RNA sequence: AGUGGGUAAGAGC
């Protein structure tokens, strides 16, 4: 029954799940455009190591 | 009893140890310790510890 | 040469003379202090983990903090991008139940 | 965080608590990736060596070691537990939850004071120690 | 308006 309830909740949360996850991905990419990840800023020096 | 006797014996043994001359040359100390029949180095002891061991051995003998 | 030690009164060569003085008056309580220093040095316990543990901990943190590492940016504490352990609730009444559950957990 | 020792299963935590006879065991329950846990980790690592004489520091990840989450209410982002001779010690921090330090403390001096007060109280056989500094108010002004 | 921020610890029966 727990699996059935969880599947029910996931199905109901799927109303805009793909839309808002795509929006979140786009916002994350826009944010990272000017501010790269910390390991990215050190990737070149890391390779030179 | 034996307890007072042994502790006094060790007391004058230590007093004798404080009043025995041992050369500061490491080579001469090594030769003397070899002559006495004991190993030169005791589990990687320092030179001061080697000199102290030689002094105690001389005190006992 | 040959010199008499002013503190020992023995004929000693001059080549070691100065050195003969330096280790001539060496205070035995210096030996005591060195012994207690080495004993307290050996009495220490490793407050920090060795290199393997630190490397593994950094790997574990990186696998979770994708906002600092990795290529794919998931949420703060998600690794991406059967048996459930039973735990005692701290109540003495459920001690027996937890014990038999652990016994059933055996292979 | 990564510098401090880490315990991987509940049995190791039990062994760590048992093996300390004359030092207070300070265990940070939480996740290494949590920023509040990161503050606790950095403060503890800063004072992991100063209080080595009368304390010891262990790090436990409650995801890999959930064995206490039910019993110790290990659900806050970061909690601090103090033990002395296999006995959990409570601290009257003033926040209403004497069982654990569930919030991040910025000052390492405050945590040193907490550890010393815990050691003093638990050495005397007491089980609850009064914190030197009140924490019912963050004193922000 | 409002919840809290108000657990004494300890000994075995």
């Amino acid at each position: 029954a727990d699996a059935i309830y969880a599947a029910l909740d996931k199905r109901m949360d799927e109303r805009r799940k793909e839309r808002r996850e795509q929006r979140e991905k786009e916002e994350i990419e826009k944010y990272r455009m000017e501010r790269p990840k910390i390991q990215q800023q050190f990737s070149d020096l890391k390779r030179k190591l | 009893s034996e307890r007072q006797a042994e502790v006094l014996a060790e007391f004058e043994r230590r007093k004798r140890a404080r009043q025995i001359n041992v050369s500061t040359d490491d080579s001469e100390v090594k030769a003397c310790l070899r002559a006495l029949g004991e190993p030169i180095t005791l589990f990687g002891e320092g030179p001061a510890e080697r000199r102290e061991r030689l002094r105690n051995i001389l005190s006992v003998v | 040469e040959y010199l008499v030690s002013p503190i020992t009164g023995e004929k000693i060569p001059a080549s070691k003379m100065q050195e003969h003085m330096r280790i001539g008056l060496l205070d035995p309580r210096w030996l005591e202090q060195r012994d207690r220093s080495i004993r307290e040095k050996q009495s220490d316990d490793e407050v920090y983990a060795p290199g393997l543990d630190i490397e593994s901990s950094l790997k574990q943190l990186a696998e979770r903090r994708t906002d600092i590492f990795g290529v794919e940016e998931t949420a703060i504490g998600k690794k991406i991008g059967p048996e459930e352990k039973v735990t005692w609730d701290g109540h003495s009444g459920s001690m027996a139940r937890t014990q038999q559950a652990a016994q059933a957990n055996i292979t | 965080s990564y510098m401090l020792p880490h315990l991987h299963n509940g049995w190791q935590v039990d062994q760590a608590i048992l093996s300390e006879e004359d030092r207070v065991v300070v265990i940070r329950f939480g996740h290494d990736w949590d920023p509040t846990c990161m503050k606790m980790d950095e403060v503890l690592y800063s004072i992991a060596e100063k209080v080595k004489n009368f304390a010891v520091i262990y790090l436990v990840d409650i995801t890999e070691v959930p064995d206490f989450n039910k019993m110790y209410e290990l659900y806050d982002p970061c909690t601090v537990m103090f033990f002395f001779r296999n006995k959990h010690i409570m601290i009257d921090l003033g926040t209403g939850n004497n069982n654990k330090i569930n919030w991040a403390m910025e000052d390492k001096q405050e945590m040193v004071d907490i550890i010393e007060t815990v050691y003093r109280g638990a050495r005397k056989g007491r089980g609850l120690v009064v914190s030197p500094k009140d924490y019912s108010t963050k004193y922000r002004y």
